[PDB]
RNA sequence: GGACGGUGGCCAUGGAAGUCGGAAUCCGCUAAGGAGUGUGUAACAACUCACCUGCCGAAUCAACUAGCCCUGAAAAUGGAU
């Protein structure tokens, strides 16, 4: 069935790129099935997005690309965890919507943070029994109305670092928005053209 | 009163190991054949029994 | 079957230089100097890089037994390069049930005293290898830090400490006491 | 927090049970229902259905309201004293019906083999009530 | 990384929820689901497993088979190609 899986996967992708000559490529992060079903539920009305073996998409466009010419530039442009997302609309239609519905899937132990998020000074709102996170991390929080409260401008995370164990486990309970990411678009291909 | 994270480290060097059935040697848990000559490098290996 | 050639090339960072005398490797880096010979293995050592310092080892007409030595040397050279630029730091954790392990560091961190292992009055005196520095960390409640240039000496020194604290005539599965190595880290974290 | 959290599911039914049921074995969890809280749930939870009845409840501090997830392998025994495509048409629409589904015929292709405990020939080539669900 | 609903599958009942067992094995989703290969829990739960995808870019895996060698292979005065 594996060979028929390979032959079928070429057939569906080649009837989808020929359907949508305006083809965009996107690079997915290590995201779960919910966010794949999120983009599936958010886009299936007029389009579809698929995931598969990266070499397979190149082979589907290596010699079998000859159905429509001027598509040959896609071979040295598909590297890493990237695929093909197909849509009929203009450049600005999908870029702003796909980059706005980013799911804040929180920070795992060992996640990169290119975005700067700083904890402000406010009342946290949870119980007065988990002060060990703040005291060990270097933050002095005083009990007001039986609640933890940040009383000073304290750094939380830098740029280009790796989230630690104590840095992430307090981030989950604190209910403060961390760095966000998702199905970030690489570039476009509007019938023999490449744009940002 | 050993907290579990240090408890697991101790059990790595003391319990998480394979035992040769023929010569009673102590082998790393991923071993396939015993490293000792006198057992003939046999393959009959069993996990070390626990305390439970 | 005898393979004609089984080469393997390692890369030397520019901050460290290597001078080869016969089959003796001399590594001179920021953290110190390391010498180790390989006369017991019949290999050819060549320095490719006058520009980026590629080091190549070659074996001609070898059988399956002796092609394994080719990368064995290569790992050793990488360990030497790692030591002279980063250094090897070993963390050992002392675990106990009722008798807390007391550790006293002697002169220059070259001698370690273990006092009350399993609550016996015997005093254990374990001597580290030369060039290996041991210390009691301030990071955690029970941690011993072993820093030295050679992974050969450091890990051997740490294992001596661990093997010394060995329970006898008891169920080792239940009696979990003893100093065990936790992680094999580096220094300067570069 | 809606003043209470009783989201955990209950699996009693058939006979009243009460003292001999699992509710006393689960009693010290919240300390609110005790003998007067599970019995009033049993008074409305005796039927619908008369089986193991894996059900969920919402607490009103003193009172409760019970909703039973219509388990497919439970409602088949609940309706057991064959296709029966008519009874799967009505009782399954009130189910939350998430199923990680995309299409319409998910319910019929799911329960048609969940009743096997073979009703698989009906599953393979099904043509009656194709657009029955919407 | 995911290990979806029936599914704590039926019958064993005092728990057997995927993992003590008598038997059948299904799909909407997908790259994922096996009413479960295992640990484990009185049972839950917790994972992991098989299943693929992301980097990783050349050979790899399994079952055999027979030549050397090893184990199997222990006796008395010190000694026998
Ligand atoms: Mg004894
Ligand atoms: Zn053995």
């Amino acid at each position: 069935d594996r060979a028929t899986w390979k032959s079928n996967y070429f057939l569906k992708i080649i009837q989808l790129l020929d359907d949508y000559p305006k083809c965009f490529i996107v690079g997915a992060d290590n995201v779960g099935s919910k966010q794949m079903q999120q983009i599936r539920m958010s886009l299936r009305g007029k389009a579809v997005v698929l995931m598969g073996k990266n070499t397979m998409m190149r082979k589907a466009i290596r010699g079998h690309l000859e159905n429509n010419p001027a598509l040959e530039k896609l071979l040295p442009h598909i590297r890493g965890n990237v695929g093909f997302v197909f849509t009929k609309e203009d450049l600005t239609e999908i870029r702003d919507m796909l980059l706005a519905n980013k799911v804040p899937a929180a920070a795992r132990a060992g996640a990169i943070a290119p975005c700067e998020v700083t904890v402000p000074a406010q009342n946290t709102g949870l119980g007065p029994e988990k002060t060990s996170f703040f005291q060990a991390l270097g933050i002095t929080t005083k009990i007001s109305r039986g609640t933890i409260e940040i009383l000073s401008d304290v750094q939380l995370i830098k740029t280009g670092d790796k989230v630690g164990a104590s840095e992430a486990t307090l981030l989950n309970m604190l209910n403060i928005s961390p760095f966000s990411f998702g199905l970030v678009i690489q570039q476009v291909f509007d019938n023999g053209s490449i744009y940002n | 009163i050993i907290e579990p994270s240090l408890r697991q480290l101790a059990q790595k060097y003391n319990c998480d190991k394979m035992i040769c059935r023929k010569c009673y040697a102590r082998l790393h848990p991923r071993a396939v054949n015993c490293r000792k000559k006198k057992c003939g490098h046999t393959n009959n290996l069993r996990p070390k029994k626990k305390v439970k | 079957m005898k393979t004609i050639l089984s080469n393997q090339t390692v890369d030397i960072p520019e901050n460290v230089d290597i001078t080869l005398k016969g089959r003796t490797v001399i590594v001179k880096g920021p953290r110190g100097t390391l010498r180790r010979d390989f006369n017991h293995i019949n290999v050819e050592l060549s320095l490719l890089g006058k520009k980026k310092k590629r080091l190549r080892v070659d074996k001609w007409w070898g059988n399956r037994k002796e092609l394994a030595t080719v990368r064995t040397i290569c790992s050793h050279v990488q360990n030497m390069i790692k030591g002279v630029t980063l250094g090897f730091r070993y963390k050992m954790r002392s675990v106990y049930a009722h008798f807390p392990i007391n550790v006293v560091i002697q002169e220059n961190g070259s001698l370690v005293e273990i006092r009350n292992f399993l609550g016996e009055k015997y005093i254990r005196r374990v001597r580290m290898r030369p060039g290996v520095a041991c210390s009691v960390s301030q990071a955690q409640k029970d941690e011993l830090i072993l820093e030295g240039n050679d992974i050969e000496l450091v890990s051997n020194s740490a294992a001596l400490i661990q093997q010394a604290t060995t329970v006898k005539n008891k169920d080792i599965r239940k009696f979990l006491d003893g100093i065990y190595v936790s992680e094999k880290g580096t220094v300067q974290q570069a | 927090p809606n003043e209470i959290k009783v989201v955990y599911l209950r699996c009693t039914g058939g006979e009243v049970g009460a003292t001999s049921a699992l509710a006393p074995k689960i009693g010290p969890l919240g300390l609110s229902p005790k003998k007067v809280g599970d019995d009033i749930a049993k008074a409305t939870g005796d039927w619908k259905g008369l089986r193991i009845t894996v059900k969920l409840t919402i607490q009103n501090r003193q009172a409760q309201i019970e909703v039973v997830p219509s388990a497919s392998a439970l409602i088949i025994k609940a309706l057991k004293e064959i296709t029966f495509d008519e009874i799967v048409n009505i009782a399954r629409q009130m189910r939350h019906r998430s199923l990680a589904r995309e299409l319409s015929g998910t319910i019929k292709e799911i329960l048609g083999t969940a009743q096997s405990v073979h009703p698989h020939d009906i599953i393979d080539d099904i043509n009656s009530g194709a657009v029955e669900c919407p």
